[PDB]
């Protein structure tokens, strides 16, 4: 069911990289520290791409209008946001990223 | 700036255009059209909320901002061209050159040091097709083409328009010109039953975000744009449903207009073909204040001769003004009116929960806050 | 925080009451009468600074903001109500079930991902004795009965009245019609004569502080309010003297009115008995925004039985309405208007001279400050 | 104090004037003229932004504030006049004596503590040439002569006025009235032809500033003005040039007025002599609010006896009133409401360009700033505050 | 009746502020500043309220209403909306007791 991201190595600590998926909404992995984290890519108070926003620890900002969310809860963190951001499955196996479906 | 810094630090994506409340300087805007202002008769108006005096000399256009150098009154309070290149205060009779605005003379005190030593602001005016146009900017003017929507220049079109003050900020009247799913606010058009358009009520996009526009950084003539593609790789919507039961359907006309839509800075609307096959209709949304704007309306078509012209005045005045820039833009009119109050604290570029047909909108931003030519501020208005 | 800290700093006795300009959050409130809205015919109203829209379907009433999520219009420019549960926004059709606010389908785009995840705020709505009342607050509402003056639900009180909307501050009405002394604007009122009223130019004190004022925080219905005893405890002033010359007299009359007087959150005033002795008066001063306020204002006789209600009824609306709501009352309305100026700056707060009839309103404000539910603020009205 | 201390800093030579949006306080003002105000009949204006009543009592003027102590109205929505020294309040019956403003009964509560332990602000007043005078300040007044132009108060000066609302603030009036070079926009008025003056199309400033300008700070009574003596060292313009062409002449009458002109504190300008030889002109701009202003006009004109007193009054109604106090300023009011939007965010002050013919108008400012006796604030109006 | 028992000068601790009862009177408010003691009217003159539930800080008695505040020892407005000045009533201490005056200073 999951599939690879990217090599661990190829995020550094605090960095965000986009997930497109075939025939299915865009994910955004999170490098906090050493530990990843996955949400959907599209904010939930509109249309921008949060892979396209600042992340500040564990705390992803969105770029349109400033809302923010935690990445390990996918609760929002800020204003104008209120939607739970849905969190998928990650796991590091053999120095590789992997991402799967909806927890 | 001319919003709180704590919501302009909210939206990253494109500050410039939202403090950008008072429009854009350095481009030119169309204020009037030629017949409107004649030889020797100045006219006033407010545009980027300087207030400005338009006057016709043998012929060509001169502008002078309408306030005098020594108390600051607008000269148009009392009107004096005493001199067919002159103006005079009407107060202490300080007397401007229409052509440059230095301070030639002052009636009531010749002898003046102030004489020569100091100037009036002026602004580049240009007409074409008819339309005044004025450059609110400073330094040497760019070609008008830059300021203008493919085409519009064209030397066989034919152009002919109205125009009007509207009660809201420029930016609003933009965004719902260039809005996809603004259309359902048309579905009762007179003009689509009548000229049997095809409407539909929206469109469910399909692809992905960078297909649903089409952006243009660069005409050779330097012109920044943004082109709507939703009805590329998207659904037009034809039956809106509720609840899964129809209670509501598009325009099912036979003529197919309006598949070419862009929006060009500083704030001009391309839509073609409309209101049909053969014409084009290009608006302008010019900021007048914050609270207000031109709605500088034209419908252009190509003509190959003086026949032609004449035919195309007459349905023109008879159908097309009447049923189309009156009777199908009136409702765009009220919509926008309907958004001010919500964008009025400036809380509304946060707080608003915009859909997938948004991603025009949201391009337009960008496209306006990255090559925007200079944000006009209070400062520029008064400013000490 | 909707007043400069400064004052608020000062007026320790009741700071929250004072910052209350709009009013509090999270009580009943009554914004018309039942009789007002008709199946199927949404309206609009303004409370606590919120647009607010009212439907009656299928009987039972539904309150949503009237505020578009989208692009924050107004849905009542042009109510679309396409099938009985839900009403479409005019502009890009999201449309919203009238139950719970949700977002359950957009004519403009069927397939879009904010379908069914977005809410539009809703607020109860509760009818009782031919009122609306809307709970303009957050989380389960309390009933009806915690924000209404005593006997004011009572099964065989027949309430009947009337409601407009007053330019001043909630507070200054409040302020007006829960003062001892300010019957002496009615010294010449039509109600008192043509009534047989006693009515004193002024009910001042006779015991002690506390004697006179009854506080209520015991109460187990939820009630929160304070009672003035003015007829069991103060002292009427017929003969009003200026260096000892009596100057004016109060009014002699055989109809004993008005002994018992007290005010309950969130707004209203309870006279009793008035206008006439078997009869009592309930009004409110709902807040709209700072500067406005619904005058509600109800007149309520006891009654077992159909009959004894067209009776009550053609008096209520032959005499009591047009001579105890409008003939008496309508002073208290430019009274109300003559305060705006000392308190709209909110230093009036600060620089008010009071003298001993006011004991009664300056416990009002400490248990307004210590009972609200809630203090409204513009963050509420837009966001932040 | 009113205005940003950022645009303060820029006008550090006259920055008191600047600030003072409504007004000096601390001076006396003439508010409306003494046959509009008869015994019993309480008249209400604002002055320096303050509400007040004036009535009349056994002919003598007395001045109160229109702000009940309690909660505030204006005593005036409903007047209530009960005995012949006292004013009650229409809303809870406070009452104040009119001599000194002591809440001297409480018709609701006669047993009051506050009875006789509070007083309602008052203002002296005095009537002088038909004139009614209000001390805008605190403390026993000065003689009213200090804020009066030299002559208004003349024994056989006979002065007749008419006074109205102006929509602009006081200081633009000033401005507007000493001006040499603003009757350009009079050289159409009736009165230039009907009554056969000269009157160039300004006075243009002389060979040396120095004896143009008079500064008097060392007037006996203490007024404090400045004068601008045009017609003994300025220059008539009468030829209007544009590019060396004459497009515009003065008027060449045989009627010599306009001497002189002074601006004096705490805001009137005298004007010598005018509207005729034998007349002079002097006019007050009296703060209402920082919008508003009273247009308070007067022409003097000395009588030896009765038969001149009474001559004058009738060629003031059927003529200077109608062609000079109408007929040349009328013109002044709409040039004053053009100035407002410039100076509205106080950001004229710093963005005019002023030129040689203002150079009096700068004096003053300057003499404003150092002679006023107080400047007005929002403070006095809502009330004086301090902590401890 | 000229002098008023108020209560042991140690019943009061310092700072704090004591309200008196008269019966056919207005109640007065005896104030500890250290180990002096003071009298005035109990009731703030810009109003209604009781200075004795105010804030006493140094000789100065802060209104609980409005904020006015008035010095303790001169009866002084000290703080504005308050500017009618507080009667003031002497204070002896014998005995160990503190007693107030019946009547206000004449000043
Ligand atoms: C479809 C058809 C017509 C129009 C449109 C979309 N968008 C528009 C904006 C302005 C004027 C006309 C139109
Ligand atoms: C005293 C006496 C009568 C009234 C009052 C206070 N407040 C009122 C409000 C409405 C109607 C009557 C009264
Ligand atoms: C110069 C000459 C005449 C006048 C003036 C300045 N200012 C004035 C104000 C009122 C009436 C006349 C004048
Ligand atoms: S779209 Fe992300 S905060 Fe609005
Ligand atoms: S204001 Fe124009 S010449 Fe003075
Ligand atoms: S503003 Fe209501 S659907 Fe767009
Ligand atoms: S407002 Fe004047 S007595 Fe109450
Ligand atoms: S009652 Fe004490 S300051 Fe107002
Ligand atoms: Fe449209
Ligand atoms: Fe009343
Ligand atoms: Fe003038």
């Amino acid at each position: 069911i999951w599939l690879k991201v990217c090599a661990a190595s190829d995020m550094q600590p605090g960095t965000i990289r986009r997930v497109n998926r075939v025939g299915a909404a865009p994910l955004a992995v999170y490098r906090v520290g050493d530990q990843f984290y996955a949400t959907e890519d599209t904010c939930t108070h509109g249309i921008a791409s949060l892979s396209e926003g600042t992340l500040d620890g564990d705390v992803i900002e969105c770029p349109f209008h400033g809302g923010a969310f935690n990445v390990c809860t996918g609760m929002p963190a800020s204003s104008p946001c209120t939607v739970p951001l849905g969190v998928f499955e990650v796991e590091v196996k053999e120095g590789e990223v992997y991402v799967a479906g909806e927890k | 700036a001319n919003v709180d810094e704590a919501i302009l630090k909210r939206v990253k994506g494109w500050a410039p255009y939202v403090d950008a409340k008072l429009g854009f300087r350095n481009h030119w805007y169309p204020v009037m059209f030629s017949k409107e202002i004649n030889e020797g008769e100045p006219k006033t108006l407010k545009l980027l909320g300087e207030n400005l005096l338009v006057n016709r000399i043998d012929g060509k256009l001169y502008c002078l901002k309408d306030r005098c150098l020594h108390r600051g009154v607008q000269l148009s309070v009392k009107v004096e061209c005493k001199t067919k290149s002159t103006i005079t205060c009407w107060y202490h009779a300080w007397t401007y050159r229409w052509e440059d605005g230095v301070l030639c003379d002052i009636l009531t005190n010749p002898t003046s040091a102030q004489i020569g030593r100091q100037k009036l602001k002026t602004y580049p005016v240009q007409e074409a097709k008819g339309c005044v146009f004025i450059y609110l900017g400073d330094g040497d003017p760019p070609p008008l083409a830059r300021d203008t929507p493919p085409n519009f220049l064209d030397d066989d079109m034919e152009i002919l328009g109205k125009n009007q003050i509207i009660k809201s900020n420029w930016r609003l009247a933009v965004e719902n010109g260039f809005d996809p799913s603004h259309i359902y606010i048309h579905k009762d058009s007179i003009l689509v039953k009548d000229n049997d358009l095809a409407l539909p009520l929206g469109f469910a996009p399909g692809g992905d975000r960078k297909q649903q526009t089409r952006v243009v950084d660069d005409d050779v003539v330097g012109r920044k744009g943004v082109y709507d593609l939703i009805g590329e790789h998207g659904v037009p919507v034809f039956e809106g449903t509720i609840g899964g039961e129809v209670v509501r359907e598009g325009a099912y006309g036979e003529k197919i207009v309006a598949n070419d839509i862009s929006i060009w800075l500083p704030g001009v609307l391309k839509v073609n073909p409309w209101p049909n096959p053969d014409m084009m209709q290009f608006e302008w949304y010019v900021p007048i204040d914050e609270n207000t704007h031109y709605y500088f309306q034209t419908l252009g078509k190509p003509c190959a001769n003086d026949e032609e012209r004449k035919k195309y005045e007459q349905e023109f005045e008879s159908k097309w003004k009447p049923m189309a820039l009156e009777g199908f833009n009136n409702d765009d009119i009220w919509a926008r009116e309907a958004m001010v109050d919500f964008y009025a604290d400036d809380k509304g570029w946060v707080n608003e929960i915009l859909f997938e047909s948004d991603e025009a909108i949201v391009a337009w931003r960008k496209l306006a806050s990255e090559h925007n030519q200079g944000i006009q501020t209070q400062a520029h208005v008064s400013g000490l």
